[PDB]
């Protein structure tokens, strides 16, 4: 019989895990302050890992890999590229991104103002997006002015990169729109991308001379759920899944999902993640740890991928919570604590 | 040359006294009786050794050690055990009924009766020091007595040496080696009263001696002779420098100098390797760089925590055996390439290294074996401080309700003395954040 | 990668690596605390045995 | 040299004492006439806890036996282990208690008890240094509850700082004497409430449930129900009369058992339990299901009921130490909704190489469970039943009682009751 806590109600994925467990028959729910668990679905902040792996007798697990947050913040992904020699500051697949403090508070404000000064001589585009983990708040602009004063009316650490101005557009509609990868990593750190994505897709058409209203741009669920009037009009909850999106690469460009898309999706993931395994792995540690991560990304009219952020607590699609969380129960949670196919995850190989 | 004296407090300082001992002697060539053929001076000598050791007309080496337990019994062993004949009388104080586990009874109802003793005895080894650098005091945290008595002996070794340096050897609850369940109150009780008393503290963790000997040694249930047996060979790399020629960590000086920048933040994470299974018939012998780089694995840091997750403040580098500078250097800089090594901006990005050409000696029939070279990593890592949060945690779980807490105030204590000590925690756990985290 | 202040001897030898540059109570008051305690005991049984006295 | 001084008063309180002696006896090689005859040194290492060495290496036990009849005490003095306990220490009268708990108190009992106290004194005197007292007695008759309580009342008095120590057994209307032991039990149990550090509750219903429906015995006798409580005794005790380092001493076994002064009544248990199949091998996981099951606990409560406060196993004979941990925390971690998660590590494991006679192997159980409130519920249910009629209560206003004494007891375990509730919460 073994035994876990629930120490974030707010997780609707774990919730189901959770759900999922009970049903097994041989996982019993504790308080969340029981120390004697064998699973810890732990919260979002400040999670006490310094107390994991001291009780007698009980390997402890974990759903959160202490460190990752350097991957799953705004500024810290930025810094964790330009520093790492394993993603190098010439990374082809990040869009150029400063790390801009607010002047009311180290600071890349001269190299950003350089760069963008090269542009604006260069009669190319100069459209940059300031964005923050504080956020729902963001500012497409051209101007460097207003992005830097955007800034600085604010009191958090901001990030300033090349906005995509040739994205790749869906037809019929000429809209934008990104996707979202769920990728699990498990005790030993084997890397699994569940074979479902999801396109967030924007219902208004992609508009390059207007940055203003911002619902044809940013392809938040919430934003065009709340201020996009087109919103369920060409696919349910302007939510395509991987079977249409590729019959449309086929139709439209005659190539597939895989080919144009995938496989820069699974070499980004696989670059992120193997870089920041000798800081968070939990392989010689007297507890272990795996964790569910969501990447988003974005797609232009060559059919390049670029990586525009991590989310360390990712949602699921609504169609995607039964098979992913039961997935989640199998190759995480049951591979350290067994009961008594044709996986849904893709392996990525990988040298540890 | 300047004398060391070593205070043994409790079972757990008695004991692990008992097992350091033994390895000095084996190290120093000093034999059961006192006798020490290599000392071509007889009843005299200003050597490295005599920093430990005193000596009389007749040749025999005596330990400048003390012991101070509560209750007979273990003491007693030294009595009748196989060093019995270096130590006289004095050096052995015993009472007649312990401390129950309770740091109030040892401290003041027990302790204030017989606190004077141990300054008198302690008074006549200092007699014969010609310079006292300080002192070595092994202790635990959740005895009665390794609690209470300690932060009163220190107290008073403050009044009566101000200017003398003091080191604990500290031995940190584990439950797998315990049947006490009032230890973390007692752990921080001891603490609180200790902190601004002690200049370098070595915290070892019994969970992590444990798992060692069951992991390394194949121990399936280690004994506490078990457990001593490695914690004086942590021991011994640490004091080596003392006893013997050198230019690193010399004096008890040096050791605040290398490794506390902070003084409230006097706790060193200790790290030691290899620890080798003499039940196997042979091992290959490891080199310079796999034991450094074991230096940098949780699985042997005396006490279990992420130095990935913390800053380093200093870092001290002791190797014992075959090893060069070349060598050192050389897997320094691939562990640098391939480690998560942050240091705080304050301090450099450096490593004091010593190196002391014996390799480490092991007590015939042990439980280790002899190699041919071994290391001891200290290094100030903000990150020790996972174990005073956890700690500080359990002292919550219980005090919230007040559980026995009852046992405390019958023996003289206050209740605002609980408070006041685990105020001091907090502060010294938000100290460990502000220095580490960013 | 600098090692300094290279010491030989015969045992052994110690140096430095630098990798990267930088960016009480007195014994009155010891005895008024141990008293006061002892005081504290005192007064705890004493309404003990008043206790068992009624 | 941590010495025990063992009293035992009234007819259950002598006769429970006189078999744990002949059990224990046994155990450390002594034999009825104190001699030594055993085969190893483990048996004489703390053999000065309970026994006085006298001249021929003889080896006198430190008890002193108490009553105010003389029979039961005479059979004692005639039965296996009689001739090794010192005859100085028989201090008995002749009126008898009449199961009055205000004659023990009072009147009988006051007339004898300085006489007890002399002895007491002069077994203190000469150990080298006093552990504390244990004293073994029942709560429903006259003599052992209310003298015995009598004797604690001022044995603490004159060593306010030593531990006491008490094996008492409650009494139950399926195993009764007479109609007021509730009255008996309840005016003791407040006694002990303050003036123990530890209490063994040992329910003479569990008693006699284990001897029909476990052990199989048809019709139970007081022998065999004491049988049960010689080797729970011997078991609890062994922390104290062999060489160990958890739970030995009094005093750290009371500071890491009671986290409140007045929660210091303990639920015992022993395994194994087996009808006369019984020379088959228990596992250890067996000894472990076996100690922690209901069935073998002697205070007639469900721990299932209520909360661990603390928990103090002892394993005896030659076995896996490794494999007890990790049933032990096994246990734990199967049914941790019954252990207050606000102290760590409540359940504490010792073991001892040294086995019970005829078993190759057994386990002792000392629970401090809020369950025990259960059994305080029944003895007050069973008293304010009859003292809301004051039936019988002439026997006690007679020896010079008020009824406002009663009434107090009565609210005072009421209090105990509610004490313990609140921490089950
Ligand atoms: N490593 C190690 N730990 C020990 C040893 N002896 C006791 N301990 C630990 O010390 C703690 C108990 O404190 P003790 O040292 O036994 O208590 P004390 O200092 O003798 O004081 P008293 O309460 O009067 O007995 C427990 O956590 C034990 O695990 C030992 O020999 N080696
Ligand atoms: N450099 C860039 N070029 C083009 N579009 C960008 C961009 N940066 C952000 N976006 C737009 O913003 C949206 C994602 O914003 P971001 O992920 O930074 O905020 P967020 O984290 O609150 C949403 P989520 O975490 O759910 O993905 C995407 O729909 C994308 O179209
Ligand atoms: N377990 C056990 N209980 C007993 C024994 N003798 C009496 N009792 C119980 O003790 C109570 C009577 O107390 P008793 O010892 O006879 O009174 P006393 O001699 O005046 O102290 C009743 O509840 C009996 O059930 C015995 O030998 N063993
Ligand atoms: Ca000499
Ligand atoms: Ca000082
Ligand atoms: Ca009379
Ligand atoms: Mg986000
Ligand atoms: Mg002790
Ligand atoms: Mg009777």
């Amino acid at each position: 019989m073994y035994t876990f806590v629930v120490r974030d109600e707010n997780s609707s994925v774990y919730a189901e895990v959770s759900r999922l467990l009970l049903a097994t028959g041989q996982w019993k729910r504790l308080r969340k302050d029981n120390p004697r668990f064998n699973l810890m679905l732990g919260e979002r902040n400040r999670l006490p890992f310094g107390r994991l792996g001291h009780e007698p007798g009980l390997v402890q697990l974990v759903n959160y890999y202490r460190g990752a947050d350097k991957l799953c913040r705004k500024a810290s992904l930025v810094k964790l590229i330009k520093t790492s020699p394993e993603l190098s500051e010439s990374c082809t697949w990040f869009p150029e991104s400063y790390v801009i403090y607010p002047t009311n508070l180290t600071d890349e404000r001269e190299v950003f103002l350089a760069a963008y000064n090269r542009r604006r001589e260069g009669r190319e585009g100069n459209v940059w997006i300031a964005k923050s983990s504080a956020g729902a708040g963001i500012l497409i602009s051209s101007e460097a002015s207003e992005l830097l004063d955007f800034i600085d009316e604010q009191g958090q650490v901001h990030v300033i990169q090349k906005y995509l101005e040739k994205p790749l557009l869906l037809e019929p509609g000429h809209r934008k729109f990104d996707i979202r990868s769920w990728v699990l990593v498990d005790h030993l750190y084997n890397i699994y991308l569940y074979r479902e994505g999801v396109l967030r897709t924007s219902s208004e058409p992609y508009n390059s001379a207007n940055f203003q209203d911002k619902t044809c741009h940013l392809t938040n669920h919430c934003i065009q759920k709340e201020y996009s009037k087109n919103y369920g009009r060409y696919e349910e909850g302007n939510e395509m899944f991987f079977e249409e999106f590729n019959q449309y690469l086929m139709d439209a460009l005659n190539t597939t999902l895989e080919n144009s898309i995938l496989l820069q999706i699974k070499h980004i993931i696989r670059s992120c993640l193997m870089c920041i395994e000798p800081a968070i792995s939990t392989k010689h540690l007297h507890y272990q740890s795996f964790q569910l991560f969501g990447f988003d990304f974005m797609v232009d009219e060559e059919l390049k991928v670029w990586l525009i952020e991590v989310n360390g607590a990712p949602a699921c699609a609504q169609k995607l919570y039964a098979e992913l969380c039961q997935g989640i129960v199998d190759v995480a949670i049951s591979s350290v604590f067994p009961l008594a196919p044709t996986s849904i995850f893709i392996k990525l190989h990988h040298h540890h | 040359m300047r004398e060391c004296i070593s205070i043994h407090v409790g079972q757990a300082g008695v004991q692990i006294g008992n097992a350091c001992w033994e390895l000095y002697c084996l190290e120093h060539g000093i034999q059961p009786d006192g006798q020490m053929p290599s000392d071509k001076t007889i009843g005299g000598g200003d050597d490295s050794f005599n920093t430990f050791f005193s000596e009389t007309g007749a040749g025999k080496h005596v330990p400048r050690a003390v012991f101070v337990d509560l209750e007979p019994t273990v003491i007693d062993e030294v009595r009748t055990g196989t060093y019995r004949q270096l130590f006289h009388p004095e050096q052995l104080i015993t009472g007649k009924e312990d401390a129950a586990n309770n740091y109030a009874r040892g401290h003041y109802t027990i302790g204030k009766e017989i606190i004077d003793l141990v300054l008198d005895r302690i008074r006549k080894l200092a007699d014969q020091c010609t310079g006292l650098q300080g002192f070595l005091v092994f202790h635990s945290f959740g005895g009665g007595t390794g609690s209470g008595f300690t932060s009163l002996l220190m107290e008073r070794l403050s009044v009566d040496y101000g200017k003398k340096s003091k080191l604990e050897f500290s031995i940190y609850p584990a439950p797998q080696v315990s049947t006490a369940v009032v230890e973390p109150y007692n752990s921080i009780l001891t603490t609180h009263t200790t902190l601004e008393h002690s200049d370098c503290a070595f915290m070892v963790d019994n969970e992590a001696i444990y798992d060692i000997c069951r992991r390394n040694l194949d121990i399936e249930r280690p004994t506490y002779t078990n457990l001593n047996r490695l914690i004086s060979q942590i021991v011994s790399s640490i004091t080596a420098s003392l006893r013997f020629d050198g230019a690193l960590n010399v004096d008890l000086t040096e050791f605040q100098t290398n490794l506390v920048p902070y003084p409230r933040i006097h706790f060193p994470l200790a790290t030691y390797a290899p620890v080798i299974s003499a039940e196997k018939a042979y091992h290959e012998q490891l080199s310079v760089a796999e034991i450094t780089n074991a230096c940098f694995e949780p699985a042997n840091q005396m006490v279990k925590c992420d130095p990935r997750h913390g800053k380093y403040m200093a870092c001290c580098l002791l190797y014992r055996g075959d090893v060069v500078p070349k060598d050192v250097n050389a897997a320094i800089a691939t562990i640098k390439t391939k480690r998560s090594i942050q240091f705080v901006d304050w301090c450099p990005t450096g490593f004091k290294v010593g190196i002391n050409y014996q390799p480490p000696t092991v007590v015939p029939g042990g439980d280790l074996a002899k190699v041919q070279r071994a290391v001891c990593m200290l290094s100030n890592t903000t990150a020790i401080a996972e174990a005073w949060a956890r700690l500080d945690h359990k002292f919550d779980l219980m005090y919230a309700k007040r559980a026995f807490v009852h046992w405390y105030v019958g023996e003289g204590m206050e209740e605002g003395e609980f408070s006041e000590a685990r105020e001091d925690m907090a502060a010294l756990e938000k100290d460990y954040e502000e220095v580490g985290v960013d | 990668m600098e090692v300094i202040e290279l010491n030989k001897c015969t045992s052994g030898q110690s140096f430095e690596v630098i990798l990267k540059p930088p960016s009480d109570p007195s014994l009155e008051e010891i005895q008024k605390k141990l008293e006061a305690a002892e005081e504290r005991r005192k007064y705890q049984e004493a309404e003990l045995l008043k206790h068992l006295a009624e | 040299m941590r010495e025990i001084v063992h009293i035992q008063a009234g007819q259950c309180g002598n006769q429970i004492g006189a078999k744990f002696w002949e059990v224990i006896s046994d155990e450390h090689g002594i034999d009825p006439t104190g001699s030594y005859h055993g085969d190893s040194d483990l048996q004489l290492e703390r053999i000065n806890v309970y026994y006085n060495e006298a001249t021929g290496n003889k080896y006198v036990p430190r008890a002193i036996l108490v009553d105010l009849e003389p029979g039961t005490m005479d059979s004692v003095r005639s039965g296996p282990f009689g001739q090794i306990f010192r005859p100085d220490n028989f201090v008995f009268g002749q009126s008898g208690a009449g199961n009055n708990w205000a004659k023990g108190h009072y009147t009988e009992g006051a007339e004898l008890v300085d006489s007890v106290l002399d002895v007491v004194r002069k077994e203190s005197e000469s150990c080298d240094c006093l552990q504390g007292f244990q004293l073994t007695h029942s709560l429903g008759g006259g003599t052992g509850s209310g003298m015995g309580t009598l004797l604690i009342s001022k044995i603490r008095e004159e060593y306010p700082d030593r531990i006491m120590n008490t094996f008492s057994v409650m009494p139950s209307p399926k195993v009764s004497d007479t109609v007021v032991e509730p009255y008996n039990a309840t005016l003791s149990v407040h006694q002990l409430v303050e003036n123990t550090d530890e209490t063994y509750c040992i329910d003479n219903e569990a008693l006699y449930d284990i001897c029909f429906r476990t052990l199989k015995l048809t019709t139970p006798t007081y022998g065999d129900l004491n049988h049960l409580v010689s080797a729970t005794m011997s078991g609890v005790t062994t922390c104290l009369r062999f060489p160990g380092q958890l739970n030995a001493d009094l005093r750290k076994l009371a500071v890491n058992m009671v986290p409140f002064p007045r929660l210091h009544f303990f639920m015992p248990g022993f395994a194994p339990l087996t009808s006369r199949q019984q020379y088959r091998a228990l596992t250890v996981p067996e000894l472990t299901q076996q100690m922690f099951d209901s069935k073998n606990m002697m205070a007639a409560c469900d721990p299932r009921h209520g909360r661990y406060l603390t928990v103090a196993a002892i394993f005896r004979g030659r076995m896996s130490m490794k494999e007890v941990d990790e049933q032990m925390l096994n246990v734990q971690n199967k049914n941790s909704s019954y252990f207050v998660e606000w102290i760590p590590n409540n359940v504490k494991t010792a073991v001892c190489d040294i086995p019970p006679r005829g078993l190759k192997m057994s386990a002792t159980f000392i629970g401090n469970s809020t369950a025990i409130q259960e059994l305080f519920k029944r003895i007050s249910e069973q008293f304010t039943a009859m003292f809301r009629r004051k039936a019988f209560l002439h026997w006690y206003t007679g020896e010079g009682m008020d009824e406002m004494e009663f009434t107090e007891a009565e609210s005072n375990m009421n209090d105990l009751v509610s004490e313990y509730q609140q921490y089950q919460d």
